[PDB]
């Protein structure tokens, strides 16, 4: 499968 | 021949290593006693130190920065029409050693960069393999190459476009409601 990480934007 | 042999200026880290003038300045470039910069995207983290310690540094001083386990993963970018230079960062943890994932976004049209960089020296990284996809209503862009060595850095990687790169027209094409899925495998070879 794939597990999946939601990652947030850094600005 | 039968130069004057200089010695490297990390020889006071361990590098006993002495060469001439005309070669010295070219292996302490790819010296492996040469001190490691802060892998993270941007210049905020002026951090330093040798591989040994960068994971420590991460663990300690980055403890936003999320890891997946897994040769196999995706790396969802989430918000990506947010003006101005954004960057998004993550960690794969597969084959007994830790990759860091990065998407930098660059601003007339803006552009998108994926890169994978190795946490290990130049030699460990010439082992692995890295594999970008984005995938779409009947479309898929894929980019594959071998990881760079945070020992090398993504700067001029990324200045050179040595990588993943695609603007934000593609992106609409692979994104819903300001998220865009990374399909990233790592492999070794
Ligand atoms: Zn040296
Ligand atoms: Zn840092």
């Amino acid at each position: 499968l794939r597990p999946v990480a939601m990652v947030r934007p850094t600005v | 021949a039968n130069s004057v042999l200089f010695p490297c200026k990390y020889a006071s880290s361990g590098c006993e290593i002495t060469l001439p003038h005309t070669e010295k300045a070219d292996h302490e470039e790819l010296c492996e006693f040469r001190p490691y910069s802060c892998p993270c995207p941007g210049a905020s983290c002026k951090w330093q130190g040798s591989l040994d310690a960068v994971m420590p540094h991460l663990m300690h001083q980055h403890k936003s920065i999320t890891t997946l386990q897994g040769e196999d993963i995706v790396f969802l970018a989430t918000d990506i029409n947010l003006p101005g230079a954004v960057d998004w960062v993550m960690m794969q943890s597969c084959f007994g050693f830790h990759f860091m994932l990065v998407l930098e976004k660059q601003e007339g049209h803006q552009q998108f960069f994926a890169i994978v960089q190795l946490i290990g020296t130049r030699k460990q990284a010439e082992n692995f393999a890295y594999r970008l996809e984005l995938n779409g209503h009947r479309r898929r862009l894929t980019w594959e190459a071998t990881p760079r060595s945070i020992h090398e850095g993504i700067a001029t990687a990324i200045m050179n476009s040595d990588c993943l790169v695609f603007d934000t027209s593609i992106a609409q094409l692979f994104a819903e409601n300001g998220n865009l899925g990374i399909n990233v495998t790592i492999s070794m070879c």
